[PDB]
């Protein structure tokens, strides 16, 4: 396949950036591109092959040494490279090929880290009333007063991640929408059967992966460093 | 630009038909691809075409090229949920060394679930005691939930949700507060339909 890591980057200005981009597919060319939001893709680097190294658009610089390495690196970081990165490979054809990418990267540069902060996740059991009424039960979950944006929610039901029954918010809210950097809130829906909701042995968990800062970066603050970090909330099922 | 997407978006059920249009003037020609881009992942190959092919097929997505008026279409069959996303038109040209690719905005896809039997409600669901959460769900897709900031009180956009076992699907929109808050306030009266079930 094509691997990108990490998904979520949030970094202080003048810090330098590396991003990795890896396939083990053998693919000769790769491509890097850089999308920001309800913009079109931007070819950024290009390589054809093992030692090759500009796209159509113009700080960055990209290392083709191993084959299956073409990892993208920003020297000295600043807000005007926030966006998305994503990276592209080729198979073969009719000496492009058929292009294949990776999950991208959100990277968020700011001057500023003392805005960020962890979510708080909580889950809300399924009321009696819709239960009886439509055999379901629905639980909510909650993750709120995190900032930057990057957040990844999901759900497990006895130790095992589920998609079906799942509905999380698109987009999450911001808290206090009149201000430019404001910590947000997102939701999330689990529905079950009844029966289901009603066995005790029954284990939910919401989980919330953050992407926050690393060891490595500096806290002066009061409250502990928001680092990269899972925060969870469960529920045992109910017998009534 | 180079490469042009018609329409910008549109909204259809699941279970029906669509055409997304693309048009484009680079030259010289040499092949016409379509990308499906998901809401924050990259995007997929769907087709590739070039002016020997007019035709293409993968699964339900159905691509044709017309090289002489240089357009394109992207017939999707049976829609579903999972359909919705970007459509991306993208138009390669012949080089010197090797290639250039033009992306065209894409054309914007959302499919909503087929209701047949709507259960409009709104239930409260219990504190967790670690603000409270109101569920207001089994109503239809017309309904228009968006997210709103009066006062400390929010309500988020409405989201669709399939349990696959039961082939079955539900809209719901979640809204909370940690003031005098109470279900039957997030929710008034606009817009939720005039038989809605509250306890």
């Amino acid at each position: 396949d094509i691997y990108q890591t990490p998904r979520y980057l949030v970094i202080g200005t003048g810090k330098k950036i590396t991003l990795e981009c890896s396939q083990t597919m053998g693919h000769d060319k790769m491509y890097w591109y850089q999308q920001d939001p309800g913009m079109e893709l931007h070819l950024i680097h290009y390589s054809y092959g093992v030692n090759s190294t500009k796209g159509d658009l113009s700080e960055s610089t990209v290392s083709r040494i191993r084959t299956e390495h073409f990892p993208l690196t920003l020297e000295s970081a600043r807000p005007s490279h926030t966006s998305q990165y994503l990276c592209a490979s080729s198979e073969e054809g009719a000496l492009v090929g058929t292009q294949y990418f990776g999950p991208g990267t959100r990277l968020l540069v700011l001057e500023d880290l003392k805005n960020v902060f962890p979510p708080e996740v909580a889950v809300f059991e399924p009321s009696e009333a819709e239960i009886s009424h439509t055999q379901k039960a629905t639980l909510v979950c909650l993750a709120t007063g995190f900032y930057p944006d990057h957040v990844e929610l999901s759900w497990w039901v006895n130790g095992k991640e589920v998609h079906s029954g799942v509905c999380t918010d698109p987009q999450p809210l911001k808290e206090q929408p009149a201000l430019n950097d404001s910590r947000y809130a997102l939701s999330s829906r689990l529905r079950v059967s009844a029966t289901f909701w009603q066995n005790p042995r029954n284990h939910f968990r919401c989980q919330v992966q953050f992407y926050g800062l690393s060891e490595n970066d500096e806290w002066t603050q009061d409250r502990a460093k928001p680092v990269t970090q899972i925060v969870s909330a469960e529920a045992w099922g109910r017998a009534d | 630009n180079q490469v042009e997407q018609s329409p910008q978006s549109l909204i259809i059920l699941e279970g029906k038909n669509c055409t997304l249009q693309c048009n484009y003037t680079v030259s010289p020609f040499s092949n016409l691809r379509w990308y499906k881009q998901d809401t924050g992942r990259g995007p997929v190959s769907l087709t590739i075409m070039t002016f020997s092919e007019n035709t293409k097929s993968n699964g339900r997505y159905t691509a044709t090229l017309d090289a002489d008026t240089k357009q394109s279409s992207l017939h999707i069959t049976a829609s579903q949920l999972s359909d919705s996303a970007s459509y991306i038109c993208v138009v390669s040209d012949r080089g010197s060394t090797l290639g250039r690719l033009y992306f065209g905005r894409g054309t914007q896809l959302t499919v909503w679930p087929d209701i047949q039997n709507p259960d409009p409600a709104v239930y409260q669901l219990r504190d967790s005691k670690s603000k409270s959460v109101c569920l207001f769900t089994d109503f239809d897709s017309q309904t228009n939930v968006s997210q709103s900031k009066d006062s400390d009180v929010y309500i988020t956009d409405k989201c669709v949700l399939d349990m696959r076992s039961m082939d079955f699907k539900s809209n719901s929109a979640v809204a909370w507060s940690n003031k005098d808050f109470a279900c039957a306030n997030a929710f008034n009266n606009s817009i939720i339909p005039e038989d809605t079930f509250f306890p």
